[PDB]
């Protein structure tokens, strides 16, 4: 992936 | 006693001269709000019509000096702006009186001598009559004052203090104050009757043994030099007068001097003999008072204001008159030796420790080097004949360059509102200009003789080692002179004189003792091997060698060497990059890799500012890899500590989010941002690969900050922005944006970014804005999106109409209120609107019709602003959106019908503003688009809808009732006037901005029903012939 | 009017000279004040 | 301070005036425009090695608009400081008519032409097309209020004239 997922997420 | 100083404004009772005296004392000795009241008074009292009734009492019986130049001030204001509508005995009556004042007090030497002030503005009261009356009503002014002339000195004196004034605001300062009609007229009569007030200048300049009188004359004959016709220079004994009876005199040398370098500056071929004895008689006069054997730096250092700016003079008419008739010079054999010492003088005058005279030599030293390079650029041998003139003195001056050499960066240390202290190089200040004249000079020089420039270098460096000539500032002026000529030299000849210079250096570094003298020749010497790429590129093991001692200097906590390495390593970088990448001879691996491989060593003693430019000069040899796994494998070992860092905060963070008000993990993010932003900027495209790792938890990092920053500041107001932790978190928030929008800057490949970088910024970056309160918004968010808008362009218009319901009504509500607050908010607002409006305008299509309303209404808004930058840019946005509108005819005439006459209207209300005058060149061409456009038959549907009329007659009804109405003290006749000249001149910008400035003078005075000044047959003629050679075109 | 005022004009003291000037006619013998001095010194 | 000397301030609107004597009175960036109405007065205190040096900066208004009593603000003037844009060049082509509404009230004073906002890119009057101050003798210096830039050149400069001492320096106390 171009994008890598976010390993942090604020919600 | 604010009532008593306000009682001046009754205009009931007879003034009170002791509380205008008061009021004034005030005003000019006053401590606080005394002073500030007074003002208040005076500018009050000032601006009242019929006030200058007044004056001819505050000049009877006030005693103060400062009431009467207030009461000349009113009656200044009064004869601009009202004296056609006066009746004629009030003008006479004025007239008289003004000129009765002048004679009384110009006629005793006491007064004259101690006012000085009053006695100038009345001269100008009398000016400002002259330009409102003089050719029409009063035809013998000059014969009257040159016949009042001769009855004493101190007449005389003031009269050609009057006639200096008159040919200054006729000649020189009548531009954007006269119509051009009545600045012609004027020009025309004062021309025909100069051959009058120069008889009189010739019989003072002849006769009179009065040292004031004979100055006066002289300076106005200085003002009279710059129009009189040429016959009255070079067709009589002025030249000779000047330089005999006058520059030999002490008190007469300036401004005689001056004369004379205006009358050198004359470029005409008619006359060429009176130059060439202008320059003979010249220089035999000044070698009488300024001997060549004179040290003119040390006498210059310790010597009076008046010889200065005679040496400064001297200096000027000697490049003025060398660069306009050297030619002249040259061709006559028996001058060789004159201008032989003209050119001494010069190299003489360079030496003076001056900056702006140094400047003044260095503009003419550098016009003859680019001269005799032009002539030929090959090294001396034949020669060519003008070559050999100058010869014997060009080893002079390039010895004067390279003694002389100024320093090449400019560094300053500044903090950014955040407290930063950062390190910028001024990029395109004074002294780069200077340093990159010297350079220019000395490498024509060098080109024509490249020996002699590396005798001179050379044996300026042995008189450094054996000491007799040590010192820090010669040796670094020596070493710039060095790094200077770079390039100027055939490879093998700067190989052998590189090698020579840094051998001698490297044994003088030894030699001094002390670790300040030898930090200061290792400095040079890297400075020096940083300026020769060249020479490291075709040697592999001398580069190698230079940069692992650069790496040692590094870990050196003397002050300004790990610096100097950083800047020299980046340089060699920069410069060097492709053999760094590939495997030399000798070498089993790349030289990138084995730093790579040991980078904690090397970077353990930096500051992370050095850190940062290490990384920024190690991505410079990243980029020339062009093998696209290997560049991945090294980009990827290239951020493995900052990877390593930031993974640790974002697991940390993942545990609780609360660490991230922490000062010291932000502080932490802050650096390690920097890097990437540096590392991206150095790399480019190729960076994708870290930028997509890390994007989508610095976007979640980026909200939770701002969210953080926004609670702050909405639950203890404003004045939290300064502490050091909301500091640090703004900090983030600007790397992040910085590193995305530079990133985006630098990309190649537009689908690819609108389809993966995009559409997170809108939900992390553009609603987070939204939802921020106005205080703790970021200005930078509009001009990212400026950047990414002015890339992706075509690719970004489906998203266009999300960012504005984003950014574009809060912003707007935020900065509609008035034109002062939020500055950065307006300027990256209007930028971002700029770059809609120029890559994206298919986007306004798809916005309703009230959000385009809305957005013609921000446009119209940004140029109605006091400040430049913001009004340009709705200039510029309008301007653009006018062009872009024509091209689709479909919708072009609803736009029309719909803004045609808002949008000319709005145009026309800050046309007429004395404060946006500074745009008028942008006014000029959009109106002129739109009449033209009008005029071609572009808005084929009719601008009236009460029926269908002609577009050019209903255009022109509408402007003249627009300016007539807005302007009522206007006649008909010039608002027609000014009409037809609109749609006249509608394809000369240049005239179209005449008009307006015309116009603008215009509308300040009342002309009432007097057509002396309109000359409507002229400028009728004159729009005539415009409009025929617009059908010809 | 305007002050009104008893003070003289350019034009009637134009009338009372003629072209003879009130200056001075280069008395014999006559420079000015350190005529021909160098500039420093 | 006993020796005090007035400073008239004069030059077009916008081209930073206030901000670069807001600068010295308090160290602090304007970063909005608010014209100037008239005059204002600012007291400027430097420590000389010779001793303390006031400036009574009277800070004029640019615009048309608010001149007030304009060459009004000029007379018994000491020194003076013309300031441009090098940003625009319409505020360098108006430098003529500032210098001779200045120098038609004070004949002789020590003048500083003072190019300001140095420090952006966009750099319109280019360096060599500064030639304005040569024939008139006038000091010329490049500065910037935002990045103190040549910052306290002007005041070293008026001061050395003024007081006769070209040896002297500005130390902070
Ligand atoms: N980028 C940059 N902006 C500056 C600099 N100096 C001043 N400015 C900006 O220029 C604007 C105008 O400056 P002011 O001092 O407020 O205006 P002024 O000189 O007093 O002009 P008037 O008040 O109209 O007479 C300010 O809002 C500053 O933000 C500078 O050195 N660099
Ligand atoms: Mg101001």
């Amino acid at each position: 992936a171009v994008v890598s997922p976010p390993k942090f997420v604020f919600g | 006693a604010d009532h008593a100083a306000r009682q001046l404004l009754d205009f009931s009772q007879k003034l009170d001269i002791n509380l205008l005296d008061n009021v004034v004392n005030c005003l000019y000795h006053g401590e606080g709000a005394q002073q500030r009241m007074a003002q208040e008074v005076l500018t009050h009292l000032k601006e009242h019509p019929d006030a200058w009734t007044r004056v001819d009492t505050i000049l009877e019986f006030s005693q103060n000096m400062n009431t009467k130049y207030y009461g000349l001030q009113i009656l200044e204001n009064v004869i601009k702006t009202r004296w056609k509508i006066l009746p004629r005995n009030q003008c006479e009556g004025i007239k008289k009186y003004v000129v009765g004042l002048i004679i009384k007090t110009s006629s005793d030497p006491t007064c004259v001598e101690k006012e000085k002030v009053y006695i100038g503005k009345l001269n100008m009261i009398l000016v400002q009559i002259l330009k409102q009356e003089w050719p029409k009503h009063w035809p013998t002014f000059i014969s009257d004052i040159v016949g009042a002339s001769r009855t004493s000195e101190s007449l005389c004196q003031n009269n050609m203090v009057i006639l200096k004034l008159l040919s200054e605001e006729v000649f020189d300062f009548s531009s954007g104050q006269i119509t051009q009609v009545k600045s012609k007229h004027l020009k025309d009569s004062m021309c025909n009757e100069f051959s009058q007030i120069f008889q009189l200048c010739q019989f003072v300049m002849e006769n009179s043994q009065n040292a004031p009188l004979v100055h006066a004359t002289l300076e106005t004959l200085l003002r009279f030099l710059n129009w009189i016709p040429l016959g009255y220079i070079f067709e009589t004994k002025l030249i000779s007068t000047l330089i005999y009876k006058f520059l030999n005199v002490p008190m007469f040398r300036n401004v005689s001097l001056k004369c004379l370098t205006e009358i050198a500056g004359v470029s005409v071929s008619q006359y060429e003999e009176q130059f060439v004895t202008l320059f003979t008689l010249t220089m035999m006069q000044l070698k009488q008072m300024l001997p060549l054997n004179t040290n003119i730096r040390l006498a210059y250092s310790n010597g009076k204001d008046d010889e200065q700016n005679f040496i400064q003079n001297l200096s000027l008419f000697l490049c003025t008159f060398l660069k306009e008739h050297d030619q002249l010079i040259e061709k006559r054999l028996n001058l060789r030796e004159t201008l032989m010492e003209a050119l001494h003088y010069m190299l003489l005058v360079s030496e003076v420790e001056e900056t702006e005279i140094f400047k003044i030599c260095l503009e003419y030293w550098n016009h003859l080097a680019a001269e005799l390079y032009r002539e030929s650029p090959f090294s001396t041998s034949d020669v060519p004949p003008r070559r050999q003139l100058y010869l014997p003195m060009l080893f002079k001056v390039r010895l004067l360059m390279v003694s002389r050499m100024a320093k090449p960066e400019e560094v300053l240390v500044v903090e950014n509102d955040q407290g930063e202290v950062v390190r910028e190089f001024m990029k395109d200040t004074d002294s780069i200009n200077l340093y990159k004249n010297m350079r220019e000079t000395l490498v024509y020089l060098t080109h024509l003789d490249y020996v002699d420039t590396e005798r001179i270098m050379t044996e300026k460096l042995h008189n450094q080692v054996n000491g007799t000539e040590w010192s820090w500032k010669n040796l670094n002026t020596l070493c710039w002179a060095i790094g200077s000529i770079s390039g100027a030299m055939h490879e093998e000849d700067e190989k052998r004189f590189l090698v020579t210079v840094i051998k001698d250096l490297l044994g003088l570094c030894e030699q001094k003792r002390g670790k300040d003298n030898k930090a200061i020749i290792a400095s040079n010497i890297m400075y020096i091997v940083g300026q020769y790429p060249r020479f490291l590129r075709a040697h592999w093991k001398f580069l190698k060698t230079v940069v692992n001692k650069l790496f040692e200097f590094m870990h050196e906590t003397h002050d300004g060497v790990q610096d100097m390495a950083c800047d020299t390593f980046i340089k060699i970088a920069q410069k060097c990059r492709r053999h760094f990448v590939q495997v030399q001879v000798g070498e089993v691996m790349p030289f990138i890799d084995e730093i790579l491989n040991n980078i904690n060593t090397i970077i353990c003693d930096l500051q992370p500012q050095q850190v940062h430019t290490f990384y920024e000069a190690v991505g410079y040899m990243i980029g020339a890899q062009t093998d696209q796994t290997v560049q991945e494998h090294l980009i990827e070992k290239y951020m493995l500590l900052p990877n390593q860092v930031w993974d640790s905060i974002i697991q940390q963070a993942t545990k609780n989010v609360d660490i991230l008000k922490d000062p010291e993990t932000v502080k932490q993010l802050g650096s390690i941002l920097k890097t990437n932003v540096r590392a991206c900027k150095a790399v480019g495209h190729p960076f994708v690969i870290q930028l997509g790792r890390i994007y989508l938890d610095m976007l979640n990092v980026y909200k939770c900050l701002s969210e953080n920053i926004s609670a702050a500041i909405q639950a203890n107001g404003e004045m939290v922005t300064k502490q050091p932790l909301i500091r640090s978190m703004r900090t983030v928030k600007r790397e992040t944006l910085k590193l995305i929008s530079g990133w985006v800057s630098r990309s190649n490949d537009p689908q690819m970014v609108a389809e993966n970088f995009v559409p997170p910024l809108l939900d992390a970056v553009l609603i987070d804005y939204q939802r921020n309160v106005p205080a703790a918004r970021e200005p930078e968010v509009l001009s990212t999106m400026a950047i990414i808008v002015n890339k992706l362009g075509g690719h970004i218009t489906a998203e266009i109409p999300q960012i504005f319901d984003a950014v574009f009504e809060c912003t707007l509500n935020m900065i509609n209120k008035d034109f002062e607050e939020y500055p950065e908010h307006r300027t990256n607002f209007f930028l971002l609107l700029q770059a809609v409006n120029s890559h994206c305008f298919p986007a306004f299509l798809a916005i309703p019709p009230t959000q385009f309303k809305l957005v013609l209404d921000s446009i119209i808004w940004a140029f109605k602003h006091t400040m430049r930058n913001v009004a340009d840019t709705g200039l510029q946005i309008l301007f653009t959106l006018l062009q872009n509108v024509a091209q689709e005819e479909a919708a072009a005439q609803s736009f029309y019908q719909t803004y045609f006459c808002d949008i000319l209207q709005h145009i026309f209300s800050v046309v007429t503003d004395t404060s946006h005058t500074a745009g008028l060149t942008m006014h000029a061409s959009i109106l002129a688009y739109m009449f033209n456009l009008v005029e071609e038959g572009k808005i084929s549907t009719s601008l009236n809808p009460g029926n269908p009329v002609n577009n050019q007659i209903f255009l022109q009804e509408y402007v003249a009732n627009l300016l007539k109405s807005a302007f009522p003290h206007l006649q008909d006749a010039q608002v027609k006037l000014f009409v037809t000249g609109l749609f006249s001149l509608n394809q000369d910008i240049p005239a179209f901005k005449e008009h307006l400035r015309d116009f603008l003078v215009q509308i300040k005075e009342f002309a009432g029903e007097d057509t002396s000044d309109l000359f409507l047959e002229e400028r009728e003629i004159a729009l005539r012939q415009a409009d025929e050679e617009k059908h010809k075109r | 009017g305007f002050g009104s005022s008893t003070g003289l004009s350019f034009a009637d003291l134009a009338s009372s000279n003629s072209g003879d000037f009130a200056f001075g006619s280069k008395d014999k013998n006559f420079q000015w004040a350190n005529t021909g001095a160098a500039v420093f010194g | 301070p006993q020796v005090q000397f007035k400073l008239v301030l004069v030059g077009d609107g916008g081209t930073g005036k206030t901000t670069f004597v807001k600068r010295h009175l308090t160290g602090e960036f304007e970063k909005k425009y608010v014209a100037t109405l008239g005059v204002e007065v600012h007291p400027l205190v430097f420590h000389t090695n010779r001793g303390p040096i006031k400036f009574n900066v009277w800070d004029t208004a640019g615009l048309e608009k608010f001149g007030g009593l304009r060459d009004g603000y000029y007379i018994q003037a000491q020194c003076a400081i013309i300031m441009f844009d090098v940003t625009s060049r319409v505020t360098y082509k108006n430098v003529p008519n500032w210098h001779r509404d200045l120098v038609r009230v004070c004949e002789n004073i020590p003048i500083v032409l003072c190019g300001n906002k140095v420090d952006i890119k966009d750099r319109k009057v280019k360096a060599k097309s500064i030639v304005f101050h040569r024939k008139k003798n006038l000091q010329y210096y490049d500065i910037s209020a935002k990045s103190n830039y040549n910052f306290e050149k002007p005041f070293l400069w008026l001061a050395r004239k003024l007081i006769g001492d070209p040896n002297l320096e500005f130390v902070a106390m």
